[PDB]
């Protein structure tokens, strides 16, 4: 069962546009790194921003883990489909898909 | 049921920084950027708390970063450069419990503290926050703590800071996590408005390690009280499972005890939201008991004095634990009163100001440095 309480939206628009894509997940115990995946690639150049905030009194229990990614100018190798992954443990879990196109 | 009841309110767009037990963070940020980035983040602070950490940025303990501080009601940046560690201390008072406006910033070769627009602190570095690594520019933000042990500070310092946020803005960015889950958690607002001393909802105490050796008890304590009943402070001497010493309230009445007899008692109006302050002296043939520049009555004989402040002194030679709040537990007949204490106080003993940040144990639910005021 999916820690993604949400998933990233839609971005479509002209060359040039400006937006940004979130996904948020919770997890118990140490809270992993977000990775973002564009048509299954995992990009390693982005424009991200990470959240992680610990609900319980202790860096063991709960945690609330965030990312948003930016695009800055709009193109096409930005265009494709965008899911957040996730390793928790050596388990795996990718988020429903957003879309990005012209 | 308290006889009198304090604001429970809390302001939404706040976070609080004092949550986590042990000067853990209660933000962690991790920035990946694609164009060379220099540091800017932004809040509004408030507390009474003089020491501890607000934030800290950049890569990892043996490496880069700088972390903002309080030592002493004032801003104290540390960082380290490429292995060698500094630490500055500037600027003015911090600590007041009023709201304002903090900026950090990287500037040229410089970085910029800014107090409400003005600039307090200004220093010459050699070098970035930001990793490049493969043309990705890479840094780590924590707020409220930093992510190593204490130890590996250029300086150490107790981090513990029962502080607030607001309007914060770290590198300009839209991401509006943080607000999002503050907003669904309380525990991690902050009180909407804060006055000074330390606040017990009356469900636990602290304690600490304190020498009394002749020997000497002088406690000083400023009080406002949610309940006409619980222990202020006392002595727990734990080999023997006993009280050598007390000062409580009880049912309206200030107790000053050894084991279960009191010595004095002093009447109080605790239960009209009003501060008061309790005073106790104690030293070879001598006790006393103020309620506010009044002396109370004693309630013993000069012979029986000498007896209980003998047994008291006897039990100050061997190891005591000194209680704040309320009592671990203890049998009923041990001493006069043994509940919690519900209320604001704050504690000074022989004639040290007790910080809670720094008891051998505090229990979570006691704010350190603040108080919800009463409610209208
Ligand atoms: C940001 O902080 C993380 C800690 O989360 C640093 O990454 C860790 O670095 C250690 C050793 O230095 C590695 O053994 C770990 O595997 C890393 N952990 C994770 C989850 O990545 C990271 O280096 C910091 N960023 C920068 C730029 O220094
Ligand atoms: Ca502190
Ligand atoms: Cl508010």
């Amino acid at each position: 069962e999916s820690p993604f309480v949400s998933n990233p939206g839609n971005i479509t628009g002209a060359r040039g546009l400006t937006g940004t894509l979130r996904c948020q997940l919770q997890v118990q115990g140490e809270p992993p790194e977000v990775h973002w995946l564009r048509d299954g690639q995992i990009l390693e150049l982005v424009d991200s921003t990470q959240t992680q905030v610990p609900l319980g009194e202790d860096e063991q229990g709960d945690w609330i883990v965030a990312s948003q990614l930016r695009i800055t100018s709009l193109q096409l190798s930005d265009t494709g489909q965008y899911q957040c992954l996730v390793f928790l443990g050596h388990q795996t879990f990718v988020s429903q898909p957003g879309y990005v196109r012209l | 049921l308290p006889c009198v009841p304090f604001s429970v309110a809390k302001s939404v767009k706040s976070l609080y920084l004092g949550r986590m037990f042990s000067g853990t963070p209660v933000i962690r940020l991790r920035f990946k950027r694609l164009q060379p980035t220099r540091l800017v983040a932004e809040f509004d602070f408030r507390t009474f708390d003089p020491e501890g950490i607000l934030l800290f940025a950049g890569g990892h303990q043996d490496s880069t970063w700088i972390v903002l501080a309080l030592r002493a009601g004032r801003l104290e940046l540390q960082l380290r450069y490429n292995g060698v560690g500094r630490v500055t201390s500037s600027g003015p008072v911090i600590n007041h419990g009023m709201w304002q406006t903090i900026s950090v910033e990287e500037l040229a070769r410089n970085l910029v503290i800014k107090v409400n627009r003005d600039a307090v602190m200004k220093i010459a570095v050699a070098g970035d926050l930001f990793q490049p690594e493969r043309g990705l520019y890479h840094l780590n933000l924590t707020v409220g703590g930093i992510p190593f042990h204490e130890k590996d500070l250029v300086q150490p310092i107790n981090p513990r800071l029962d502080g607030c946020m607001r309007s914060w803005n770290w590198l300009n960015g839209e991401d509006t996590t943080i607000q999002e889950t503050v907003k669904v958690n309380t525990r991690m607002q902050c009180f909407s408005v804060t006055e000074r001393g330390s606040f017990y909802p009356g469900s636990g105490f602290a304690f600490y390690s304190l020498d009394y050796m002749t020997w000497e008890v002088e406690v000083v304590a400023h009080i406002r009280p949610a309940a006409d009943t619980g222990v202020l402070f006392a002595l727990w001497a734990p080999d023997l499972r006993a009280v050598p010493l007390s000062v409580a309230l009880v049912d309206q009445l200030v107790v000053l005890a050894v084991e279960h007899t009191a010595l004095a008692l002093m009447e109080i109006k605790v239960c009209d939201g009003q501060e008061h302050v309790v005073t106790v002296s104690l030293r070879d043939g001598e006790a006393t008991l103020e309620v506010d520049g009044t002396r109370g009555q004693s309630e013993v004989s000069a012979a029986q004095l000498q007896e209980r402040l003998a047994v008291l002194e006897r039990h100050l030679r061997s190891p005591v634990l000194t209680f704040a709040g309320g009592l671990p537990d203890v049998p009923v007949t041990s001493a006069p009163v043994t509940a919690f204490y519900r209320g604001c106080m704050t504690l000074e003993v022989n004639r040290r100001l007790l910080d809670l940040d720094e008891a051998a144990y505090k229990h979570s639910d006691i704010t350190a440095h603040s108080c919800p005021p009463v409610e209208p």
